[PDB]
């Protein structure tokens, strides 16, 4: 990962 | 890892019940931020396309209320069923309610939330795959050009390269029409604790970045999380 979205986190 | 799949993710990070916890300072930014450009800076229109959606709505919130139509997108199928249990209010859908009610709050506490999600479902039509690294990034998909497309989160985690980057950028452009905004929000990562080398430090390269792409920036903002706003030449 947060502030990142799956799948990049 | 840390969350196992999309659901998990959500559960974790945007329940929202904690004033003081690092999420809900930054996802009280990124809103802030959202309303004053969709909102008050006034960046409005009839198509927005948004670019990794992933599993979540925050940053549809404001947009609603200025554009009619809003495609969602993401690399991840799985990211989209999530978000689709949702928008159909399927059973046992991710709640919203803590982070749509703060965003009316926001905007003047002049709806409340059940409101505001059914005007969020009524502006959302498709759901689809992107890959920003593809010249036709939501594939053979026809799609009108749109007014604007907005990216919140996305591209620095996409592209791991300046070059993969800048073609993303382009990749993007390809989806507006002349005169069509660009909103990006993303994080300049610090230094600190980082294992092997980042695109950016940091305001200079990221706008040269997207100038170079094709684009005019109309503003720039660090919220270091930062706020761009930019229109296709």
């Amino acid at each position: 990962g947060f502030p990142y979205k799956p799948x990049f986190c | 890892l840390s969350h196992f799949n999309p659901r998990d993710y959500l559960e974790k990070y945007y329940k929202f019940g904690s004033r003081h916890s690092a999420e809900s300072q930054i996802l009280k930014h990124l809103l802030k931020n959202l309303f004053k450009i969709f909102c008050l800076d006034g960046v409005k229109g009839d198509l927005l396309i948004d670019i990794g959606s992933g599993p979540t709505i925050y940053q549809l919130l404001s947009a609603c209320e200025s554009f009619k139509e809003i495609v969602v997108t993401d690399y991840s199928d799985q990211n989209l069923q999530e978000l689709e249990k949702w928008l159909k209010k399927e059973p046992a859908a991710f709640d919203w309610s803590p982070v749509v009610t703060y965003v009316c709050d926001l905007e003047g506490n002049r709806v409340k939330g059940p409101e505001k999600e059914e005007k969020l479902r009524q502006a959302v039509k498709q759901v689809l795959k992107c890959d920003v690294t593809q010249s036709q990034p939501l594939g053979a998909v026809p799609l009108p050009p749109a007014d604007c497309v907005l990216s919140t989160l996305c591209l620095d985690a996409a592209c791991p390269d300046l070059p993969t980057y800048c073609r993303a950028l382009r990749n993007l452009g390809s989806l507006l029409k002349p005169g069509g905004f660009l909103v990006i929000m993303d994080a300049l990562k610090s230094s600190y604790y980082m294992i092997g080398e980042q695109k950016f430090s940091g305001r200079e390269a990221v706008e040269a970045a997207v100038k170079e792409a094709g684009y005019t920036i109309e503003w720039f903002e660090v919220i270091g999380l930062f706020s761009l706003v930019a229109r296709k030449l």
